[PDB]
RNA sequence: GCAGGUUUCCACACCAAACAGCGUUGAAUGUGGGUCAACCGACCGUGAGCCAAGUGGUAAGUUCACCGAACAACCAAAGCUGCCU
RNA sequence: CUCGAUCGGCUUUCGUUGGAAUCCAGCAAACCCUGUGGGCUAUGGAGCAGUUGGCUGUGUCUCGGUGCUUCCCAGUACCAAGAAGAGUCCUGGAAUGGACCCACGAAACAGGGAGACUGUCCCGUAUGGCUGAACCGUGUGCUGGGAUCACUGGGAUGUGGCUGGCUGUAUCCCC
RNA sequence: GUGACCUGGCGCACAUGGAAUGACCCACCGAACUUAAGCAUAUCACUCAGUGGAGGAACAGCAAGCAACCUCGAUUGCUGCAGUAAUGGCGAAUGAACGAGCAGGACCCACGGCUCUUCCUGAAAAUGGGCUU
RNA sequence: ACCUGUUGUGGUGGAUGUCUUGGCCCAGGUUCUGAGGAAGGACACAGCAGCCUUGCGAUACGUUCGGUGAUACGCAGAUCUUGUGAUCUGGACAAAGGAACAGCUUCGAACGCAACUGGCCAGCAAGGGGUCCCCCCGAGCUGCCUGUGCGCCAGUGUUG
């Protein structure tokens, strides 16, 4: 078909993809990547600004080992933290601890007790690093917040912590 | 992106140029004050009227002077005192001048000009 | 579900329920709901089908049958080419991308 | 014929009405205007449809 | 000396419609001049008197919207030209109030938990 | 859509004269034209130097 | 006088714009007029036929089905009349 | 009619706030018991027993602030947008062209118009001003100080309510 | 004593529905030219045409899921897996998904990723209702 | 004279060059119609107007009001000027005041029934006019499906 040694085509290209006077196509140009960059991050920036004393993201995250046996190794953040996770590092209502601003996931177990001492430490990292406002502005405040923490509520970036991959790797 | 209504496309400008109403052509139609005036009022440009005075400036009546007439804002043209041109017969009609040749010399000061005139010249 | 919903245009139909069948016909029961009335308007647990998309679900697909002949009860494995859409599905991996550098 | 509809008799007579030509004042309006009448329909060149 | 509408606002019903009577009149004989033609000064006077008397009737007819606006104000069912003129998608619109309705678990939860302020040192 | 009986009315109105009788045309164009012949007491040419057809 | 035409009807001006396989003329061009109904007809029904309704069919709209006072149905279609009030 | 809550691209929507003038009801409006409504929501729950916490009109007498208006004193601001149509000369129908020594702006040399080729001819641009909307100057506005008013935090102590966690049970939980 | 329910009807009042829309969307229905150097399963294509219904998005969506791991944890979109596993006169051709990396996980939705029904409670959630004000 | 040619010139013709209130393309936002009558279609409406107008509806190239502030213009013609004020402009469109919100022939989903009919000179009827009656004009109500409520009912359905 070729008259040389070229490779059996294997194209793939016979049901109307292309846009022509009779076919609508099945063909999408992704032009706005360019534009579509800034938007996002101008719509980010706008998140961070509206839940603005908080982390951008939000929710803390847990660790979680990645799934198969090629990626045991490799770790990752998870969507929420297990409900004894939460009772070892000192929270008993789930409710509350969202929100506070850490997140739950009642699908989550631990199978180990390595993934329950490494999430249960970060929370306890957290919920020391946080600094909780008081409701309704001038009635109790908690421990360790020192009436300016209050006055200076700064918004950082990343989370504190490392790398989500820096604790396989 | 560039943010609206500061767009220097040729063809918008044009489209705007030619299809604006008369309320716009008020504003195109400006003439540039002489320097009595300039020093007077602390503004150096206004929307030329009927009934004030201008100097030419350029085109081939410049160096004359006389009061507006008519403003021809369809035209874009101002008509002047004294420059006219006779017709085929003996008809004489009147020459349309763009304002942006003519200086201002005098100004006919009605209520809403004289605000005009202070809104623009209190320097901010 | 459609028939009583292209009869009943006004209404919003929820979920139909078979209760007889002969040799003939099966018979259905179709609840339907009235999207204007002040009970329904007021009550939240059914405040949304008050709402503008909700017309003609059993037009769209949207009831449980609906749901049913869309491949929808099943997930995971099972209904690999269902959502969002078989059709939306399709339009995805038969999609032809040009990034802007390729 | 002399048998009509109302409603082709109001038709019939927009149309007389139309089969006009320009007025005299219009092609002086200065930004250049219409020379002649265009849509203007004679009963011998074409019959109208009805 | 035509119609103005800052003029006719203070008149009342009865003495506007005398004047929209003298109006019509007036427009009538300059419809008769048309005919047999006048003077320009007679033929376009027509325009002038058709808005005024167009005028005259806004005036009227805005008059009287206005009182049965303040008749039907608190009455239900008012006149639906009377009524809030929005398009028919938020004339059928769930209200905010029934949008807002919650059930008593939901306001139990958002009571015994409220979305707190905090930020990470 | 004027009717005979509305013409009458008008005119009688516009015009204080009793019509005798009132027949009507349409016109090609689609205007509506009008006869009102008056009773015999009734003078169109006295009852016209008033309209100003004269 | 029908159907069709739709102002071609009439008058004046006009043929040095063009058309009429000529051009002091015309169904041309321009202007302005003209069509009056209790008695002539549509309109009133009915015929062949059709529509809605009623009901049914379809994934579903339909130029889907039935028109059944000779003749249908799965059908609660007599809203009118006399007296008393 | 008030009273409250909700809405503002607005002129509302809702409420078992209460009141008056009234009409049905009369074992007591009408749907509804062929079930409206509440509790739970399966990494948990309910009951029961006990503890440890917090939200809320709080009755009551304390203290401070913020301000809705008003009054004084004092200061500031109220919006536009620069620079040669330069003295001249020449060509030209018309200078934005060319020549002579000297000129200037630029947070503005994006554009478009103008009798030809312009940063300094016009609109504009950059910048500025607003966006409590007022874009306004014998009228205002803002700030600061002071005062009256308008409004909401911190302590009494009966509450009216609620509600989270924890321990135990003998009790059980029907998707 | 001439009722109480149930089930149907007619009239009225107050309301929804109807129709439209060269893009996107949801549900159906549905070809053939073409390719296979013929042609019939295959292909075009679960596309065009046709019907119905929208919304500012629609659809999907907090597991009767993935996986077999040191597990994960709504759905969606992108990168990639991958022209692979697999289907196919095993011919022409067709052909995913998960892992994994992201966007998202603020907001005009939420019981801050659930809830109805089941189950527990229960004198309808308690000082009648209506029209004007 | 005719023909062929070459120049000059004049015609027929509209190629070229230059531009452009136009298109096409990409990115962003919105999607905001309708029984309170939509989209479309008619017939009307201008002193001189035929067409066009995302002009307009018997208030008919426009009405109220706001912003602007001396035009508009192809002719004329009276209104208009330190001003209730020309023109242009703003969804009949700003007012933060629940103050203010005009009008819109006719077919059309098209709605009393029809319709190749402006028919039935429809039924009911507020009102206006000509003379208690009667006569003419006549706003407005009368569409279907579905939902709820009210009124009247139907049943050898169950009962009392």
């Amino acid at each position: 078909v070729k008259k040389g040694n070229a490779p059996v085509p294997n194209a793939h290209f016979h049901k109307h993809w292309n846009p022509t006077g009779s076919q609508k196509g099945h063909v999408r140009c992704f032009f706005k990547q360019g534009p579509q960059k800034k938007i996002r991050r101008a719509r980010r920036q706008k998140k961070a600004a509206a839940v603005f004393p908080r982390p951008v993201k939000g929710p803390l995250r847990p660790i979680v080992h990645c799934k198969s046996q090629r990626f045991n190794m490799k770790t990752r953040l998870g969507r929420g933290f297990t409900t004894l996770e939460l009772k070892t590092a000192g929270l008993t209502d789930r409710r509350y601890a969202r929100t506070i601003g850490i997140s739950v996931d009642r699908r989550r177990r631990n199978h180990c007790e390595e993934s329950l001492a490494l999430n249960a430490e970060r929370i306890k990292t957290y919920l020391s690093k946080l600094v909780l406002f008081p409701l309704k502005a001038g009635k109790k405040l908690p421990e360790g917040v020192t009436e300016e923490d209050i006055k200076n509520p700064v918004q950082s970036k990343q989370d504190g912590f490392p790398k989500a991959s820096s604790y396989g790797k | 992106v560039n943010k609206v209504g500061k767009s220097g496309d040729r063809r918008k400008a044009r489209k705007s140029y030619f299809t604006a109403p008369s309320h716009v052509r008020r504003v195109i139609m400006s003439a540039r004050l002489s320097k009595d005036l300039r020093q007077k009022y602390k503004v150096k440009s206004l929307p030329i009227r009927k009934e004030d005075e201008v100097k030419v400036k350029r085109g081939s009546h410049k160096g004359r002077d006389g009061k507006v007439i008519a403003c021809y804002r369809l035209k874009y043209a101002v008509h002047i005192d004294k420059i006219t041109r006779e017709k085929a017969n003996g008809q004489t009609v009147q020459i349309g001048i763009h304002p942006s040749n003519v200086e201002i010399t005098k100004l006919k000061l009605d209520k809403d000009r004289k605000k005009l005139l202070e809104t623009k010249g209190r320097r901010k | 579900e459609g028939r009583v919903g292209k009869h009943c245009g006004g209404l919003r139909v929820l979920n139909s329920y078979w209760v007889n069948a002969d040799a003939i016909y099966k018979y259905f029961e179709v609840i339907l709901v009235d999207p204007m009335h002040k009970a329904i308007r007021s009550d939240p647990e059914i405040n949304w089908i008050c709402k503008p998309r909700q017309k003609h679900r059993e037009a769209r697909g949207v009831t449980s049958a609906g749901r049913k002949h869309r491949g929808l009860r099943h997930k995971g494995h099972r209904a690999t080419k269902a959502r969002p859409s078989v059709r939306a599905n399709w339009k995805r991996r038969n999609l032809v991308k040009f990034w802007r550098y390729r | 014929g002399a048998i009509k509809t109302l409603k082709q008799k109001l038709k019939y007579g927009k149309k007389m009405k139309q089969n006009r030509p320009i007025p005299y004042w219009v092609r002086f309006k200065t930004n250049s205007k219409q020379r002649y009448n265009e849509k203007r329909r004679h009963w011998r060149r074409t019959k109208l449809k009805m | 000396p035509k119609v103005k509408a800052h003029e006719i606002r203070q008149l009342e019903k009865k003495d506007l419609l005398k004047q929209l009577d003298d109006l019509k009149t007036e427009l009538a004989q300059l419809r008769v001049a048309k005919q047999t033609s006048g003077a320009a000064s007679k033929l376009c006077k027509i325009k002038i008197v058709r808005r005024s008397i167009a005028r005259v009737l806004t005036v009227l007819n805005m008059k009287e919207k206005n009182t049965l606006r303040k008749l039907y104000k608190n009455k239900k069912y008012k006149p639906l030209d009377l009524r809030p003129k929005k398009t028919k998608k938020e004339r059928l619109a769930l209200s905010i109030i029934d949008r807002r309705r919650k059930t008593a678990r939901q306001k139990k939860i958002l009571h015994a938990y409220p979305m707190r302020k905090y930020y990470v040192k | 859509r004027a009717n005979k009986n509305q013409i009458k009315t008008a005119v009688r109105k516009m015009y204080d004269i009793k019509a005798a009788r009132v027949n009507t045309l349409i016109r090609p164009d689609g205007l509506k034209k009008a006869y009102v012949k008056l009773m015999p007491d009734n003078d169109a040419l006295d009852i016209a130097n008033k309209i100003g057809i004269l």
